[PDB]
């Protein structure tokens, strides 16, 4: 495994057309098939993305402790952070597209990843807020209802996400989700996304969860009027 | 389409059905004309 991670750097690393397809092919034949190859390539990048991430995410002051991202800094990113995080979120979001089961299984093998995510949205500029929302669906309402809204195992690694998600995500935190990305959002494709997450969520969701689920929405049903 | 709840309305009814309602939209047009003529009589 050790010499599948050495592989996976090397690969990463910038080398000659040639070292690159000879690095492919020793890939290839070594890590069993090309599912598996491609599994672990993924993995691997997908892990280098998001510790890259963390690392920028850190160097802004934005640090998630245990589960709390805390960020002293009330300003925003700059321009270069922002395009920084772009990057590597369009390179996830590009690989999650490709396979969205392998991206349920890197999600299901890093736990701490979806509710990072969704946190640090709460807190990411609006123009980042659509590639989140896009990685966040594919992730959970999956690949088979997302290409339906374009228009088993899979199913059940959503449920169990679903549920990962609600063990770590608190009250609060979901209702400024829904505050932020359902009533504040000026743009009208991400209502709908929103929309969509929401609806795959609750589908999704357990009987008691359900239940908190309404009693937020009717409770923030009051305040309807401001958000027009 | 987005708007979930536009598909609503979901109507069926069986073929019983069917001939159910007609005869009692024709017991009802029976009962509207005899009510009808009544208006009509003679004082």
């Amino acid at each position: 495994h050790s010499w599948f991670y050495f592989l996976s750097e090397y690969l990463m690393i910038q080398q000659t057309p040639f070292v690159r397809r000879q690095v492919r092919k020793l890939l290839l034949f070594i890590c069993g098939s090309k599912e598996k190859y491609r599994q672990l390539r993924d993995l691997h990048t997908l892990d280098s993305h998001v510790r890259g991430i963390k690392k920028l995410l850190e160097e802004q002051g934005i640090f998630l402790r245990a589960s709390v991202v805390t960020a002293s800094s009330g300003s925003a990113l700059q321009y270069d952070t922002l395009i920084s995080l772009m990057e590597h979120l369009k390179a996830c979001a590009e690989i999650a597209a490709q396979r969205t089961i392998n991206w349920q299984k890197f999600c299901i093998k890093d736990d701490s990843v979806l509710y990072f995510l969704l946190q640090v949205s709460f807190l990411v500029d609006e123009g980042v807020s659509p590639v989140l929302l896009q990685l966040l669906s594919c992730a959970l309402c999956g690949s088979k209802v997302l290409a339906a809204l374009a228009a088993s195992q899979e199913d059940q690694l959503c449920t169990a996400l679903v549920n990962q998600l609600n063990k770590f995500a608190d009250k609060e935190t979901l209702i400024q989700f829904l505050r932020c990305f359902l009533l504040e959002s000026n743009s009208s494709s991400v209502r709908w996304q929103a929309h969509c997450l929401t609806l795959h969520i609750y589908r999704n969701s357990s009987k008691s969860q359900q239940e908190l689920l309404l009693d937020l929405m009717w409770s923030i049903w009051p305040e309807l009027p401001a958000y027009g | 389409s987005q708007f979930l709840l536009t598909r609503l309305n979901d109507p069926k009814m069986s073929e019983t059905e069917r001939q159910s309602m007609e005869s009692e939209r024709a017991d009802r047009s029976l009962f509207v004309q005899e009510l009808l003529l009544s208006t009509l009589v003679r004082e």
